[PDB]
């Protein structure tokens, strides 16, 4: 659904290049430290090791481009958030049929303490019904929850 | 076990689209009159 | 062949990441010095 554009990815690749001054495809403490020193920053050796260690998700001792991609993407390292998302589905999917129907949505809206017509629910479901299968799937629900 | 804050965010998202949906729905009130 | 402005942005990019690690380092201070 949400993917980085080519322009953003190109900038990301350029950013890796910014840290990877030697262009060997590998960024190490010496290169990272040099980049920070070039920026006028003066980090300690322990801090430099900590910077790599903290973002070294694969623990291969180095920061690869994928690691940098998520690193500069400011992605949360809390993977337990998936459980929270799953719990939201469980709450909405009261009947546990794996799908959210208009009736199930109506109950959620009803619990808000407001009275709405079935047509309004149907229209809301219809708008969020990207596939038009008359039901709201996980992907469709995610779009609804990521709606801003 | 969703937190209240998380639930509130969910409600705000739904509330936000509900208001937009309601506005569009109320727009069709013009065509709810078939009397002539 | 990027403008210096892009290079300047790295300072902000590194500073943001640096602060996060610095805060983690700060948390170790709490474990060695605590009072109540
Ligand atoms: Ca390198
Ligand atoms: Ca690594
Ligand atoms: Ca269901
Ligand atoms: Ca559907």
């Amino acid at each position: 659904a949400d993917q980085l554009t080519e322009e953003q990815i190109a900038e990301f690749k350029e950013a890796f290049s910014l840290f990877d001054k030697d262009g060997d495809g590998t960024i190490t403490t010496k290169e990272l430290g040099t980049v920070m020193r070039s920026l006028g920053q003066n980090p300690t050796e322990a801090e430099l090791q900590d910077m790599i260690n903290e973002v070294d998700a694969d623990g291969n001792g180095t920061i690869d481009f994928p690691e940098f991609l998520t690193m500069m993407a400011r992605k949360m390292k809390d993977t337990d958030s998936e459980e929270e998302i799953r719990e939201a589905f469980r709450v909405f999917d009261k009947d546990g049929n794996g799908y959210i129907s208009a009736a199930e949505l109506r109950h959620v809206m009803t619990n808000l303490g407001e009275k709405l017509t079935d047509e309004e629910v149907d229209e809301m479901i219809r708008e969020a019904d990207i596939d038009g299968d008359g039901q709201v799937n996980y992907e469709e629900f995610v779009q609804m929850m990521t709606a801003k | 076990a969703l937190s209240k804050d998380k639930e509130e965010e969910i409600r705000k998202i739904l509330r936000n689209n509900l208001q937009k949906t309601r506005q569009r729905l109320r727009s069709y009130n013009r065509h709810t009159l078939v009397a002539d």
